[PDB]
RNA sequence: GCGAAACAGUACCGUGAGGGAAAGGUGAAAAGAACCCAGAGAUGGGAGUGAAAUAGAUUCUGAAACCAUAUGCCUACAACGUGUCAGAGCACAUUAAUGUGUGAUGGCGUGCGUUUUGAAGUAUGAGCCGGCGAGUUAUGAUAGCAAGCGUUAGUUAACCA
RNA sequence: UUCUCGCAGUCAGACAGUGGGGGAUAAGCUUCAUUGUCAAGAGGGGAAGAGCCCAGAUCAUUAAAUAAGGUCCCCAAAAUA
RNA sequence: UUGUGGUAGACGAGCGUUGUAUUGGAGUUGAAGUCAAAGCGUGAGCAUUGGUGGAUCCAAUACAAGUGAGAAUGCCGGCA
């Protein structure tokens, strides 16, 4: 099955309407300030109070 | 001698285009479509001059009846009324005086109510 | 034109079954190849006749204008030599008679050599015989120094 | 302070100083015509067109309407003809009513 | 006062790339990097490289203030494209459009810059205007 | 050219008014109360801005009609479904729900258009003398 | 315009005979952007040369279709060949003109070509834009119109200068 | 609307009334004669309709009188007996 | 005064493109091209101003045509 009629330039962008994005939530790490995604492990692999990895 | 088509067709092509502006989607940017639509809304306009010219003469006469209906006497009468008395005025121009000179209106009703026909 | 373009005397693609369109060559005329259909030819005439009575009558009437008119001096044999064939002299003649920007043409029956080697760096005046002369050349002159035997010549040949 | 006129085809109800567009009356701008036909001034009424009752207007231009274009077209039928109008009017106000 | 970086023939399709675009208009400065360096997207890594490049030569170029820069506008304009041919089945042959965006971002430091822009609009239109009186006047002088 | 008449530029002269439809036929109250609502009665009608007044009718269990159409004569609605086509006679009608009835025949006066939803909307009908709507203060006109 | 303005009978297709493309323009002069900043780099933003850098090697001019951004207007009870005639409100000010942009709302309204007795067509042709694309030439005949020459008229063909 | 000369297009028609043939006094059937319309003709009536009725669109006007048809509402316009 | 619906078709009158021949004129103080605007015509069409552009172009009278694009499941290029 195939379209029999062109879609024209605004029903396109009517159906692109809800591909919109949504911005990550972010937080501040408790010991060296650069944003981190929330609930995850910053860049110096320091989660909460507990040294995870070496840092980068 | 090779002519070569050159400001001639765009032209052409754009008083078409320029004529369709603010019409919905390729209606004003493609020249094909744009050309028909400027033909039906020709049509259009020419059919609806004549169609104004009776519709307005419609609302004449039936802000004019209403306005009658108020004083008890109709329409059908009225125009009777006015051709025995002779008086010639336009529905416009007595729909006009019944919305902004109520009062002199009233008195070319009380005229053509009683008054002896000529 | 289609058959003197070179290219392929064969169908490109089938006649039926194809989404394409029915085409029987690459060079045809609609085909971007290029086979003129008509065209100019090398072969035209762009030749006309006209009678030879006419052709008196018409420079009959040309030479009747131009001459008995402002403009129309006549000329003799000592100026035609005494031009030295030097341009700057003819210069000076033209601009004592003050027909500078006229297109003076002169009409010669002897076919002098002294007043030929000037007026041939001059694009704007020419010299011509009575046998070269024609209605083009004469209306375009706009000014012309006639002889006094050309002149002559000119009632014999109308007749 | 009003009255009924009759100009061309047309009737006007017209007040003191006021301008209204009527058809080409072939007069040039400045002057002062006289307005003949008039049905209702004041308060009497004449019945076929009141006597003497006379509208004093002055002509303010003769200037053309918006241009139309006429399209006729038969579908299908090889016939697109093209026409352009631009009707000349002439605007006139009120400035005195003859009794 | 805008100032502006630009990318030409990015790999990333104008489409995938003015989905991200529109994560950035109106944002400041340290807000706009920190959203953009968290979001696992392809044109993610590559408008941050554009806009650290346009902060930079704006704060050093243009000298502007750095504590008061917001994203004008970035937007992805369609970039010259690539054909390809990619072999279907059956002898056939369809073509692969390898699409390219034009990249380019501007960050400004006045809250009200649409207003100059219609300025700028608007003497350019009324400059035409001018010279059509002027014309005007010559016309009757003669 | 010419002199343009005068039009209302949304002007809302709207009043409120009451109606009893003790005896009246439903045809012949539905008629007026049409007229009445779309203000076509009102000496300067503007036919695109809604110059009509509101209404109330009162006592529509209270209408009458005429001959054998309270056991004749069916009222029809059908659902998007299949079957659900419900029928109900003149006499159940004017029963169970009679302000529904005059609702229709209302509404089936009026032209087919964006404003008549408006000008079914300021028809305010009740089955009873009661009525929530005495904050108005609606004026009262006979057989209207 | 030769298929071929460039290294074209080349690239490429076919076992082979054979078939057979597209693609030109910086600036007067490379003076072709040293140097600084961001970047891994290409590159971009400044600087510099230049009359011009929105002439920067993507290099004369840069159209439309097409894709994005924005000032202003409208749009989430609404049956729509999408326009037309009336018509509020909103926002501006012009080739000064009963001005322009949008259009709450009312009346009316089933495309363009083709071929048919008859097409909104459940017949047909076109996805859109731009370029190209179909009554000619040679030699004769007839008729209309006009000119030259005329009542032992009128007119030359080949060829020669 | 006769005569002479130049240039054509047309040779698939349709429906309505009237008189018939074929069909079954069936066909929006088929074949004729005649009056009209459409073809190649918009507007108004018929709710919507190529052919039925009223008529023939040069353009503009928000002027008036009418034809067929109609006057509770949609939708312009009525009353008496 | 009589008129002016119209397909096939007949007849008449004009517009526009390029070039040539004669006249005149404009142009680095900015030509053609190209975009925009609230202009002029009965129609093909024609101007004015401003931006971009960087070197040719315009008016009149004649002449000669590869002279007018919306459709051919048209060709080529681009883009949906
Ligand atoms: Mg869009
Ligand atoms: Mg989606
Ligand atoms: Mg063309
Ligand atoms: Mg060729
Ligand atoms: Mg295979
Ligand atoms: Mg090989
Ligand atoms: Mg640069
Ligand atoms: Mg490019
Ligand atoms: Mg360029
Ligand atoms: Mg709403
Ligand atoms: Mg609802
Ligand atoms: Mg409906
Ligand atoms: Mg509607
Ligand atoms: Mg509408
Ligand atoms: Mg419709
Ligand atoms: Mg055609
Ligand atoms: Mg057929
Ligand atoms: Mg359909
Ligand atoms: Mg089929
Ligand atoms: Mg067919
Ligand atoms: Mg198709
Ligand atoms: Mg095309
Ligand atoms: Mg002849
Ligand atoms: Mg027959
Ligand atoms: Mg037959
Ligand atoms: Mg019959
Ligand atoms: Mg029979
Ligand atoms: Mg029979
Ligand atoms: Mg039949
Ligand atoms: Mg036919
Ligand atoms: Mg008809
Ligand atoms: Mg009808
Ligand atoms: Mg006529
Ligand atoms: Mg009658
Ligand atoms: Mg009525
Ligand atoms: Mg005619
Ligand atoms: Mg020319
Ligand atoms: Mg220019
Ligand atoms: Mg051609
Ligand atoms: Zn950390």
């Amino acid at each position: 099955a195939v379209q029999q009629r062109r879609s024209s330039k605004h029903r396109r962008d009517k159906r692109r309407s809800h591909d919109a994005l949504t911005a990550q939530a972010l937080s501040v790490c408790q010991k060296c300030g650069k944003k981190k995604l929330f609930h995850r492990v910053c860049s110096c692999g320091m989660y909460g109070d507990l040294r995870v990895k070496k840092a980068y | 001698m090779r002519i070569k088509g050159g400001k001639q067709t765009r032209v052409r092509r754009k008083k078409w285009l320029k004529q369709a502006s603010g019409s919905f989607g390729t209606r004003h940017a493609s020249y094909k479509v744009a050309k028909q639509t400027v033909i039906q809304a020709a049509k259009y306009a020419y059919r609806d001059r004549r169609n104004k010219k009776r519709d307005f003469r419609s609302l004449w006469i039936l802000r004019l009846n209403a306005a009658l209906r108020e004083q008890g006497m109709t329409y059908s009468v009225f125009i009777n009324l006015l051709k025995k008395h002779n008086i010639e005025i336009n529905r416009k121009v007595l729909s006009e005086l019944a919305i902004k000179e109520p009062s002199k209106f009233n008195l070319i009703v009380q005229k053509v109510k009683s008054e002896q026909p000529k | 034109t289609k058959g003197e373009v070179r290219g392929g005397g064969k169908k490109p693609y089938k006649q039926k079954h194809t989404g394409k369109a029915r085409q029987g060559s690459t060079r045809n005329p609609h085909f971007v190849g290029g086979g003129i259909v008509f065209g100019p030819k090398p072969n035209r005439n762009y030749s006309l006749k006209l009678n030879k009575k006419a052709h008196t009558a018409a420079l009959h009437t040309v030479w009747s204008e131009k001459l008995a008119s402002d403009n129309t001096h006549l000329v003799d044999q000592n100026l035609f030599n005494k031009t030295e064939g030097k341009t700057k002299v003819m210069m000076q003649f033209l601009k004592s008679a003050k027909l500078l920007d006229k297109n003076v043409l002169f009409v010669v029956n002897t076919l002098n050599t002294n007043l030929e080697q000037s007026t041939s760096n001059i694009k704007n005046v020419q010299v011509k015989h009575l046998d070269k002369v024609s209605v083009r050349d004469l209306m375009l002159a706009n000014a012309l120094l006639v002889e006094k035997e050309v002149l002559k010549a000119l009632e014999g040949k109308f007749k | 302070m009003h009255a009924i006129v009759v100009c061309g085809s047309k009737q006007y109800l017209v007040h003191e100083n006021d301008t209204f567009f009527v058809e080409k009356l072939e007069a040039p701008v400045g002057k002062e015509i006289q307005l003949d036909k008039v049905l209702m001034l004041d308060e009497k009424i004449g019945a076929p067109y009141l006597e003497k009752a006379r509208v004093v207007c002055v002509v303010e231009k003769h200037g053309l309407q918006r241009k139309v274009n006429v399209i006729k077209h038969i579908s299908q039928k090889h016939h697109l003809k093209k026409y352009g109008h631009r009707q000349p009017y002439t605007k006139l106000k009120v400035v005195r009513f003859v009794h | 006062m805008i100032a502006f970086a630009k990318q030409f023939r990015v790999r990333i399709s104008p489409q995938k790339a003015r989905l991200v675009c529109q994560l950035i208009v109106g944002k400041k400065t340290a807000d706009a990097q920190n959203i953009l360096s968290n979001t696992p997207k392809k044109a993610a890594t590559l408008i941050a490289k554009l806009l650290n490049s346009a902060i930079a030569n704006a704060t050093n170029n243009h000298g502007m203030n750095g504590d008061a820069l917001y994203v004008f506008e970035c937007v992805a304009n369609q970039g010259p494209s690539m054909k390809r041919t990619i072999p279907r089945a059956k002898g056939s042959s369809n073509m692969i459009t390898k699409r390219s965006s034009n990249l380019v971002v501007k960050l400004s430091d006045n809250p009200n810059e649409r207003q100059e822009l219609i300025k700028q609009q608007k003497a350019l239109v009324k400059k035409r205007v001018e010279g059509q009186q002027k014309a005007k006047m010559a016309r009757q002088k003669a | 050219k010419t002199s343009m008449l005068t039009k209302e530029q949304a002007n809302k002269r709207r009043q409120w008014y009451i109606v009893d439809a003790a005896g009246l036929v439903l045809g012949k109250l539905a008629v007026k109360a049409a007229d009445l609502i779309r203000g076509k009665n009102k000496v300067d009608f503007t036919p695109n801005q809604d110059c009509g007044d509101y209404l109330i009718i009162i006592n529509s269990d209270q209408v009458v009609l005429t001959g054998n159409k309270k056991e004749n004569e069916f009222w029809y609605h059908h659902s998007q479904y299949i079957g659900g086509i419900k029928k109900v006679s003149g006499r159940d009608m004017l029963k169970k729900q009679s302000d529904k009835l005059v609702y229709n025949a209302v509404k089936g006066m009026l032209p087919d258009n964006r404003l008549s939803r408006r000008w079914i909307t300021k028809v305010h009908v009740f089955k009873g003398d009661k009525h929530n709507m005495e904050a108005q203060k609606p004026t009262t006109l006979n057989w209207s």
